[PDB]
Parts: C-alpha cells; structure tokens; sequence
C-alpha cells in the first residue's frame, strides 16, 4: 500500500498539484530520503513548524504530508538533493513506529468528486477576476502575467487554488489550514476572503498614506 | 466565626481619621488620590466573600468634612 | 527625518482609529447642558462658563474646577 | 432490482389515493377504500397567474442556491 515514511521539510511550502522543486539539505534526512527510495521512490513531506530544529522525534513533528516524486535527483558533495516533483494528495498517519528510522503506516485517502460545478464555476470567475485584480494593482510581489490564457480553461478547484496560492506570499499557519481541511469550495471561499483582506488592506495603507502627505503639506 | 464558615478575615479599624475620604476616595484630578479603605481591603482579600471586622465605630472619623454615617450606612 | 515620518503617520493611524469622536466629550457636555432644563440666566452662565473652559487647555487645576462644577449644573 | 445483501430496494410511484374504513391490528394488514375524491379548479385564468408566480418564485429559489448545492438544469 506503498508504506511512506515521515520526512520534514526545512522552511519552505511545497503546494500540491504543482510541478515543484525540492531541495533536501538537512544532512539528518539524507537517510530519510534513502530509505524512502526504497520505498518505490515517492516521498512522503510534512511540512516544517515552530523554530527548525535537528532532532528525529515522533513526538516533535505532524502526521500530514504530501506526496512527491522522484524523476531523477541531482546530487551536491555538502547533503543537498535536488528532485523536481509533482505532489498527487495529502496523506495522514494513524499508526506510528518510533526510529531511526521513523515508519508510518498511511490508509485510504482524503479522496472527493465534483458535483456542482457550476457554483463551483461561479466561484471560480470571481476568484479568477479577484487575483486578476490584485495583479492589476500590486506589483512589488514580481510575479508573472502572461500564462492566463492557457489556464483559463483549466477546470479543477484545487489545482486553481494552488496555482494562486503556489505564486503568492502570506503565513504559514493559514497556508496549512488551506491544506489541512476536507472541504473544498469552502478553502476556495475563505482565500476570497483572504484577498478582501488583501484588498482593504491596500485600500487604508494607501489613505493614510494621503493623510500622511497631507500633513506634510499643513506643517 | 470566620474559620467556622471557610471565609477570611481582616480589621479596618475606624476612627483614625476626620473625614469622609477614606470610604469614598477623591477622583484622578485630585492632588491626594487616595482610594476607598474597603476598596483596599477588597485589595487586600481576593474573594468577594470575605467577613470584614469593623474596630471602633462609636468613634468615628467625624466632624471635618460630612460625617461618615451615610457612608457607613 | 525618517522618525519624523513615523511621528507623521501615528497621527494618520491616530485619527484613523481613536480620532473617532463622532462622540465627544465638551460638545456632548453643550448638548447636555442644552437639553436638560434650564432657566434662561442659569444657562447664559453655564453656556459662559463653558467657552470660558474650553479657551483654556486642560490638566490645569483650574479647570478640573470648572468642569466640577459644570458637572454640578447639569 | 435483487442484491445479495438483505437490502431489497424497489422503486414505486404514486398513482391514486386510498380510504380506510376496514382494519386489521396487524400483521397483517387489509384495508378497503369506499368512494373517490378530487377536485379540480374553475376559473384557472388565476391559477394561471398562480403557476406564472409559482415559477417566479421557484426562480427566485434556484437563483439563491450558491449554499444549496444542486446543478442549474
């Protein structure tokens, strides 16, 4: 039932449904990577916590990860791995065996099907026109524009979400509760939420900074 | 009687003064902002139970300002 | 000059959070002393004493008297 | 259509009513219906009107179903 392994991550946010780079340079998980390949070579990341550490516990981690893949890994003479991956879903733990090295045994999968697409799609088109939006507006995050017209026609939620959430920056901590719920237009409701955030934090940042100017000009 | 019913115990011991400020205090704008003796001694307990002996009220802190009977009362 | 700045926009953020006084403090004491009662020359004085303590600034021990006693009126 | 778990699921439909006048304290049961009522309406120009309003507010229903989760067709 391809048994994986409990892997961490170093500090980065790895989103699913991504063609994704990973760069494994912790030289204690060097022996994880390993034996994961021993594993039918997919890899089984948990996503990295309060302050980073070194230390092998399975107590001092989470029972949530992605599931990379090996195409082919590109070695560096220090403990740096690198492997180009594409993340199928999100798996769980129920039963743990302590290490090294730590083993975990996974089970059938948070799996769902779409029925309703069309408030799905009506969802979709005022997401799609709200990080058009922010785009439009804000450009001091330096991301791309020019490959809508080919995902436009893309027609799966969570590979949207993903894609927006992939290229944009905020927290950690709401980064996993978008991955760690079972829900799926209700992450898609709550990152339109986030981008009214967004969008009324621009809005009063740059009207104090007219009233800012205006009291330059009344001193 | 205190010990007998698991409250707590303090003494406040009227009389000392000659004036009606040390019940009610005086507000923030006044110089001597000095607060109430019960609030004080609801500083002094941290329950809002507690049996509270009063020493001396035949003498009391009388005959400068109004006379604290009200206040008492 | 930065911290100047900084001092500049605490005052933006000032009046954009508790700069928000469509309730106030003298003017509500106006509108108190305007809607309860009066006699007419008891309001002429309070009305009086009223500019007479908002000319001054406040924290002075002469006005803690004044708004005493405007607080007595109404 | 048979399974092979217990679970004998028949689908029915709905063409007439009944009476009961005869009864068995089952089981099991037999009953006996005596006569047939329905009415229909006269004068259906507001009925009509009460079918257009009808669909009017089944519009209005199905125009609110961003949180009811049912397909548009």
């Amino acid at each position: 039932r391809l048994e994986l392994p409990v892997i961490p991550l170093r500090n980065t946010v790895i989103l699913p449904h991504t063609t994704t780079p990973v760069d494994v340079g912790r030289a204690k998980s060097k022996r994880a990577v390993e034996e994961a390949m021993g594993a039918d070579r997919l890899i089984f990341l948990v996503a990295q916590r309060d302050p980073e550490v070194d230390d092998p516990a399975p107590d001092d981690l989470y029972t949530w990860g992605v599931q990379a893949v090996v195409k082919q890994a590109m070695r560096l003479p220090d403990g740096t791995l690198q492997v180009m991956v594409e993340a199928r879903a999100r798996a769980q733990v129920t039963d743990y065996i302590p290490g090294p090295y730590l083993r975990a045994r996974g089970e059938v999968f948070s799996e769902i099907f779409p029925i309703d697409e069309a408030v799905v799609r009506v969802l979709v088109e005022e997401l799609k026109e709200a990080f058009e939006k922010y785009v439009a507006n804000h450009k001091s995050l330096r991301l791309d524009r020019y490959q809508l017209e080919a995902v436009k026609g893309t027609s799966d939620p969570a590979m949207l979400a993903d894609t927006i959430a992939y290229h944009a920056t905020w927290t950690v901590a709401e980064k996993q509760e978008i991955l760690e719920l079972t829900d799926l237009e209700a992450r898609l409701k709550k990152v339109l939420g986030l981008l009214s955030r967004d969008l009324e934090r621009f809005e009063l940042d740059k009207r104090v900074a007219q009233r800012v100017k205006e009291q330059m000009d009344t001193n | 009687i205190a010990r007998s019913m698991n409250r707590k115990f303090h003494r406040i011991s009227l009389g000392g003064v000659r004036d009606e400020a040390e019940i009610r205090g005086h507000r923030r704008t006044y110089i001597g902002a000095m607060p109430g003796k019960l609030i004080h001694a609801m500083k002094q307990v941290g329950v809002i139970n507690p049996v509270i002996l009063l020493d001396e009220i035949d003498k009391m802190s009388s005959d400068w300002r109004g006379d604290p009977a009200s206040a008492m009362l | 000059q930065r911290e100047y700045y900084l001092r500049e926009q605490m005052k933006a953020i000032q009046k954009e959070l508790g700069g928000e006084d469509g309730l106030s403090d003298l003017e509500a004491l106006r509108k108190k002393i305007e809607e309860v009662g009066m006699p007419e020359a008891v309001k002429t004085k309070a009305l009086k004493e009223l500019d007479r303590l908002e000319r001054m600034q406040q924290g002075s021990p002469e006005a803690t008297v004044a708004r005493t006693y405007l607080d007595w009126l109404t």
